[PDB]
Parts: structure tokens; C-alpha cells; sequence
């Protein structure tokens, strides 16, 4: 079929749900209270009262 | 014990014998752990002056604020001891209980 | 550009700014918010929604 | 008039793209060499990446 | 000693 | 560290304190100015990537 | 909290507060620590 | 001075210890 | 001892300060408060409670 | 003078007291 790898038709993008960044185990990514919750990145949310 | 799985009264359910509900005490926690979000980030508390309006806080999620208290009230103080005030009673199991 | 562009202390992107005293009425409703921009900041009010 | 009772369920494709992160201090491209990536070529110092 | 001040109820 | 722990029929978790000084110094200068530096040894959360 | 100390620095423990046989209760005189 | 804000044992103001000026306890530290 | 150590002008001990801006989620809430300390005034936070 | 031997309290070294070398500890008195 299509090989997503290599032409760019990606399509599983919907499948992520966070992304926690920590640079060297201790220091989380962006960190300085950036985001609205600073230490992941929140992609999407199933439950969300906030 | 339920004699019979029939519904309706019957000669059987004479012989149906009762227990008391298991104890189940509901409570707020030792020093009110939990009501306060301490160590989400997503919830920090702000202390800043409002001019600036700049926070003070910088909480962290591998910091353990709650157990930071818990073990500071056994070194200052005598734990065993109740505080209302704080809700401060301490979780102690019986020893006869653990112990058999 | 690294200097003079942005700051390296704890600062939110987006705040969250909550109703101060919200009145009803039968066909309509108000909101009034204290839109607390603090000191060393700007806020386009292009980025500002409900 | 005889609707049922019915919960809402939300959600997002977005396909053929890359879930970019920029590493840079406000998320922007200000340029390709970012200042965070400026920050660690003075600081001199290896990371790990969690 | 002779520093130590007196005992009274509430001071 | 490799620890070896007695097998229990329960998902388990391990809770490791790696002690470090997590040391906060509180500057006041001015009437309403409160102005932290937080800084603690070894698992600073703070580096040049952030 | 901390033992008390005399400051000859060096920094040297005081032995007052120590316990003592008394013919009179220690705490109407002093402070035990 | 800041003598004249304790409480006088006698004649001499009771002031506090040098050594309870800050505090050192951590955990195990 | 007599002088210098308490006022003698009206002033209370404790303050009640009402939540400039409260917040009720169905799974948290926020309160924001003012707290003001007046001139030659000194609050210690471990007496501050909600 | 062996003070480099004690935990520094601070700036300075926390030496013991002179007064605690030996032992008198006995039943009765």
C-alpha cells in the first residue's frame, strides 16, 4: 500500500493523547510554567471538567 | 445464608440468619491530605504581589509536598498527639491486629 | 535573536480569568472579569476570547 | 419530539502532518538556529532526553 | 540558680 | 540501581527519594515585590534548555 | 530543637539543662533540656 | 539595639540564643 | 516590656479576606484572594489558612 | 587542632565539650 514513512501520508495522528518531555530526568520540557499544564503536552483530553 | 432463592415469604426463610455491614469510616485525610492540588502544575496555587502578578511558586511534580509535612510534624512535634484544628490524627493501625 | 526577546522566569502563555461576579437575567447574562495584565507584560486583546 | 437521551462524543483527525514541537523559548520560528538551541552551545554541557 | 524567675499561674 | 523485589500478584510500584536540597530564597526588595529563586542539587529542574 | 552551645570559632556544646539530682523538682528552678 | 523588646529576667533583658537564629532539619540530614 | 513592642492603634489580629474570584469546577475548585498587608505590618504564612 | 575532624555547623566547626571526655557513671552514685 502507501508507505506513510515515506511519502507523508500520515494519518495516525489522532492516536496521541500527551507528550511528556523531560531533559535530564529531572528538568521538565518547556518547563517556567509555560502551558496550561506546563510539564506534558496535553494533545487531546477524553475527560474534561476544567 | 439465604435459604432459598425463591422471593416471597416462606417456612425456609425462617432459617436466613444475619450479619452486621463491615465498618466503613469516611473521612477527611490525616492534615487534610488531598483537598489541596500541591505538585500539579497544571493546578499551582499563585502567591504573587499584584503589581507584578509574577508567581512566587514554582511547584514541581517529583517534589512530594504532602509527604514533606507529614514527615516534618514527626520530627517537631509528638505525632501520636490529635490537633482538630488541622485534622491532624495520624494513621495508626493496631499492633495486636498486624501482629497476630 | 537570544537576548532581550524572552524571558527565562515562571510565566503563563495563557491565563485563565474567571467571572468576578456574574449577574442573570431572564434573557441575558454578564460576565465581568479583573483582566489583570502585570508588570513586564502585554496583552493583545486579539488573543483575549470567552 | 421523542429524542433520546444522548451523550456527545468529540474528536480530531488531522492528517498527512508531523506533530511539530519547536524547540525554542516562545514555540515560534524566529529562525532555524533557535535561541535554545544558542543557550546550549554556550552552556557547553551534554543532556540526556527523556 | 537564683535567676530562674518564679513560678506563677499564667506568667 | 537494580533492585530486586519479592513478586506480588498486584501491578506495583517503586518509590525512590533521590535527596537533594530543595532550597527556596525569598527576596523582598520593594512594598509588594516577593521575588523567589528555587534551586536544589543534583535533580535541578532547571537547565540551559529551558 | 538544637543542644545548647557556647561560642569560644569554634562552636562547643554547653552542658546546662542537663539532669541532676535535686532535693527540690528541677522545673520550679530551672529548665530541663 | 533591640534589647529594650524582651523581657526582663531582673534587671537584664532575657534574650534569646545565637544558636536558634535559623533551622537545619531535613530528612535524615 | 512596655514600649516599642505593641501598637496602640486600632488594629485587628485576624483578618477575614474575602475570594476576590471563586471558581466552582465539577471536579476542582479555585479560590482567589487578596492578601493585603498593610504598612508596618508583618503576617507569618504559617498562621494563614483557608 | 582537629577541628577540620568535626561537622561544620555553618562557618565554624562543632566541637564537643571539654567536660564530657571521661565517665562517672556508676550504681548509686
Amino acid at each position: 500500500g502507501s508507505i506513510p514513512y515515506l511519502d507523508g501520508t500520515f494519518y495516525l495522528n489522532h492516536t496521541f493523547k500527551k507528550v511528556a518531555i523531560t531533559f535530564d530526568s529531572s528538568v521538565s520540557w518547556p518547563g517556567n510554567d509555560r502551558l496550561l499544564t506546563p510539564n506534558e503536552f496535553e494533545i487531546k483530553r477524553s475527560v474534561d471538567g476544567e | 445464608y439465604m435459604p432459598t432463592i425463591k422471593e416471597g415469604n416462606s417456612r425456609e426463610l425462617m432459617g436466613q440468619q444475619s450479619m452486621p455491614n463491615r465498618p466503613n469510616y469516611i473521612a477527611f485525610r490525616d492534615n487534610f491530605i488531598g483537598l489541596m492540588y500541591y505538585n500539579s502544575t497544571g493546578n499551582m496555587g499563585v502567591l504573587a504581589g499584584q503589581a507584578s502578578q509574577l508567581n512566587a511558586v514554582v511547584d514541581l511534580q517529583d517534589r512530594n509536598t504532602e509527604l514533606s509535612y507529614q514527615l516534618l510534624l514527626d520530627s517537631i512535634g509528638d505525632r501520636t498527639r490529635y490537633f482538630s484544628m488541622w485534622n491532624q490524627a495520624v494513621d495508626s493501625y493496631d499492633p495486636d491486629v498486624r501482629i497476630i | 535573536p537570544t537576548h532581550d526577546v524572552t524571558t527565562d522566569r515562571s510565566q503563563r502563555l495563557t491565563l485563565r480569568f474567571i467571572p468576578v461576579d456574574r449577574e442573570d437575567t431572564a434573557y441575558s447574562y454578564k460576565a465581568r472579569f479583573t483582566l489583570a495584565v502585570g508588570d513586564n507584560r502585554v496583552l493583545d486583546m486579539a488573543s483575549t476570547y470567552f | 419530539k421523542t429524542a433520546v437521551d444522548s451523550i456527545t462524543q468529540k474528536k480530531f483527525l488531522c492528517d498527512r502532518t508531523l506533530w511539530r514541537i519547536p524547540f525554542s523559548s516562545n514555540f515560534m520560528s524566529m529562525g532555524a538556529l533557535t535561541d535554545l538551541g544558542q543557550n546550549l552551545l554556550y552552556a557547553n554541557s551534554a543532556h540526556a532526553l527523556d | 540558680g537564683l535567676r530562674f524567675p518564679s513560678k506563677m499561674f499564667g506568667g | 540501581m537494580t533492585f530486586e523485589v519479592d513478586p506480588m500478584d498486584e501491578p506495583t510500584l517503586l518509590y525512590v527519594l533521590f535527596e537533594v536540597f530543595d532550597v527556596v530564597r525569598v527576596h523582598r526588595p520593594h512594598r509588594g515585590v516577593i521575588e523567589t529563586v528555587y534551586l536544589r542539587t543534583p535533580f535541578s529542574a532547571g537547565n540551559a534548555t529551558t | 530543637p538544637r543542644p545548647p552551645v557556647e561560642e569560644p570559632a569554634v562552636e562547643t556544646v554547653s552542658p546546662e539543662g542537663r539532669g541532676e539530682k535535686r532535693p527540690r523538682p528541677d522545673r520550679e528552678e530551672t529548665l530541663v533540656t | 539595639n533591640f534589647a529594650s523588646l524582651a523581657p526582663r529576667h531582673g534587671s537584664r533583658p532575657f534574650m534569646g540564643n545565637w544558636q536558634d537564629i535559623g533551622t537545619s532539619n531535613m530528612s535524615g540530614g
